[PDB]
């Protein structure tokens, strides 16, 4: 399916907060700021930890787990910064909540912006 | 065969989505690499195996036991076998015999460390 | 010969019954945070505190200094972590001490239950996370981080309970709440765990609490209210009763915000921001309105426009409510049930998420 890969839809939407895949993302999309919806913009570090979102894909009638990746080692990027809050939780569920900064367990933990990576069909 | 080597990362996942046990077999290995760099009071792993509708419960359940119990009650009898907690660059394992999964139900195998089984979870299955 | 000359080491030119502490995280540049200092009275600014990246603060009880956590690194995007916790002259606004802290103190959105302190003001509870979580302890005045309370894993933000001198809870994955019972030396004399009090999936609540002497009461995300009454011994949780009547169920009216409720304890109301046409994901929306709600008769008793306000604060002594929309500090009079706007702080910050008054 087509609607699955970013790196060919039209940059203009695949930079909106719209973007069904990016439905629990609170900071700057990466997209934006000279990487790529699933790359660090060049000099960023990725986050090994992220927290999690279940977008519900509008093309494929289906239900994604999304995982956000902090890209960090560099200040706010400021560009296209969003706030969405599909499926997300406080911090008893911590891996479900964007009130954190994931960048918290990196050498350098400044935050540069958010990834939205596709981890697979949303298991419910 | 009888042997099975599943991987954890810095990056909250399991490089299996599936385990399957051949069914001659009387006893049942697994164990546990954690590719990471991180240490295991921050973003440590576990195999937890149980019951697929026990998973949720287990999961809260030994949340409350803590790193040094390996995030598992203790005598909790939903659990088929566990192993070791273990952080960045440890493994470990665990061995439960396969007579003790049952008749015509799914188990789920999944990482009791507070939060990681919403994601680090899988199915171990008993067949040919 | 110069006429003029410039001169410093001066104090706050207003009195500590007047100032307020807008926190700005200034999410654009994070790593230039303060804590903008206010005279609620005239909205006069009246300096601040750096507080490096993602900062957050609080003022001490017995209104003299002013605790700050932050994150340094030696070369800001690069070079060794150093968290610390920094104890600042309210009066002179000045920098004093350092405390070392280890490597992990939360980073995120500043919510109150983050960065607290004991009744008796002896210490200093905040919240950790490496992700794992976990609670730190500070003792003041030993200027040192004593205890790692890691019997909190699995649970996030800290509620101090006001009828005792060094307790504190916490929420759970489990949905119930575990209590901290600190010793003199700042070490976990006892705990205990509550029964559920709410259900994580089928309605989880917010972590900003309705803080009375005794008592606690959350809303949850689908305006519904939960209690913990710690008067007794042991956390005896209650729940939910709906804060929305069949027209309000109607228009889907539910609470949206982070610090978004408050609680005027001398006549038991309870403050929430709610906005309609709720639905997955609009937890964090600014508020509509500002509901207002009688604790013992379960009952709205006034409702007023929420002016896009995402976070509040309440005064008790003076009888007041601030609201906070991320830039703009709102003061409320609420001597009475209805809400009484007194005046608008405009540019109070660029993105401030919470705000407090000096005690008195
Ligand atoms: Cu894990």
């Amino acid at each position: 399916h087509i609607s699955l890969n970013p790196d060919l839809a039209n940059e203009d939407e695949v930079n909106s907060c719209d973007y069904w895949r990016h439905c629990a993302v609170d900071g700057f999309l990466c997209s934006c700021c000279g990487g790529t919806t699933t790359t660090c913009p060049p000099g960023s570090t990725p986050s090994p930890i992220s927290w999690i979102g279940t977008c519900h894909n509008p093309h494929d009638g289906k239900d994604y787990l999304i995982s956000y990746h902090d890209c960090c080692g560099k200040t706010a990027c400021g560009r296209c910064q969003c706030n969405t809050q599909t499926r997300e939780r406080p911090g008893y569920e911590f891996f479900l909540h964007n009130d954190v900064n994931w960048c918290m367990a990196n050498e350098n933990s400044t935050f540069h912006c958010t990834t939205s990576v596709l981890v697979g069909l949303a298991k419910n | 065969a009888c042997d099975v080597s599943i991987e954890g990362n810095d990056s909250m996942q399991f490089n299996t989505k599936s385990i399957v046990v051949d069914k001659t077999c009387k006893e049942f290995t697994i164990n546990l690499k954690h590719t990471g760099k991180l240490p295991k009071a921050a973003m440590g792993h576990n195999v937890v195996v149980s019951k697929k509708s026990d998973e949720s419960a287990v999961a809260t359940d030994g949340m409350k036991a803590g790193l040094n119990n390996d995030y598992v009650k203790a005598g909790d009898e939903r659990v088929i076998a566990h192993t070791s907690v273990i952080g960045g660059g440890e493994t470990d394992s665990v061995t439960f015999d396969v007579s003790k999964l049952k008749e015509g139900e799914d188990y789920a195998f999944f990482c009791s460390f507070p939060g990681h089984w919403s994601i680090m979870k899988g199915t171990i299955e008993l067949g040919s | 010969k110069p006429r003029e000359v410039l001169t410093g080491g001066h104090s706050v030119s207003a009195p500590q019954e007047n100032r307020i502490y807008v926190m700005d995280s200034v999410f654009m540049h994070l790593t230039e945070s303060r804590v903008h200092v206010y005279d609620y009275t005239n909205g006069k600014f009246l300096g601040m505190v750096p507080t490096a990246f993602n900062g957050h603060v609080q003022v001490s009880n017995d209104g003299k200094k002013i605790y700050t956590m932050t994150t340094y690194h030696e070369r800001i995007t690069r070079g060794k972590r150093s968290d610390v916790v920094e104890v600042w002259d309210a009066d002179k606004l000045t920098f004093e001490k350092e405390i070392s802290l280890p490597p992990k103190r939360v980073q995120g959105l500043n919510y109150d239950g983050l960065f607290r302190q004991t009744t008796d003001g002896k210490f200093i509870v905040l919240q950790n996370a490496s992700p794992a979580t976990s609670i730190g302890i500070v003792d003041v005045a030993k200027g040192d981080y004593v205890e790692d309370v890691t019997a909190a894993a699995g649970c996030w933000s800290v509620i101090p309970q006001p009828n005792r001198p060094r307790s504190f809870m916490t929420i759970c994955g489990d949905g119930g709440l575990l209590t901290i019972n600190l010793g003199e030396d700042g070490k976990v004399a006892s705990q205990s765990r509550s029964k559920q009090m709410f259900s994580v999936k089928d309605d989880p609540i917010f972590i900003a609490p309705a803080l009375d002497k005794d008592k606690a009461h959350f809303v949850s995300y689908y305006g519904n209210v939960y209690s913990a009454d710690f008067s007794g011994d042991e956390v005896k949780v209650d729940g939910p009763w709906s804060l929305l009547n069949d027209e309000d169920k109607a228009k889907n009216w539910v609470p949206g915000g982070y610090n978004l409720v408050g609680l005027h304890r001398a006549s038991g109301r309870m403050y929430v921001f709610m906005h309609p046409d709720g639905k997955e994901g609009t937890h964090k929306f600014p508020a509509a309105e500002i509901w207002v709600m009688d604790t013992k008769t379960k009952q709205r008793v006034a409702r007023i426009p929420g002016r896009d306000a995402l976070s509040m604060t309440i005064d008790q002594q003076r009888n007041l409510m601030l609201t906070l929309d991320g830039g703009n500090v709102n003061v409320y009079d609420i001597s009475q049930p209805e809400p009484k706007l007194l005046r608008t702080i405009e540019g109070a910050a660029e993105a401030s998420l919470q705000v407090q008054f000096h005690p008195v």
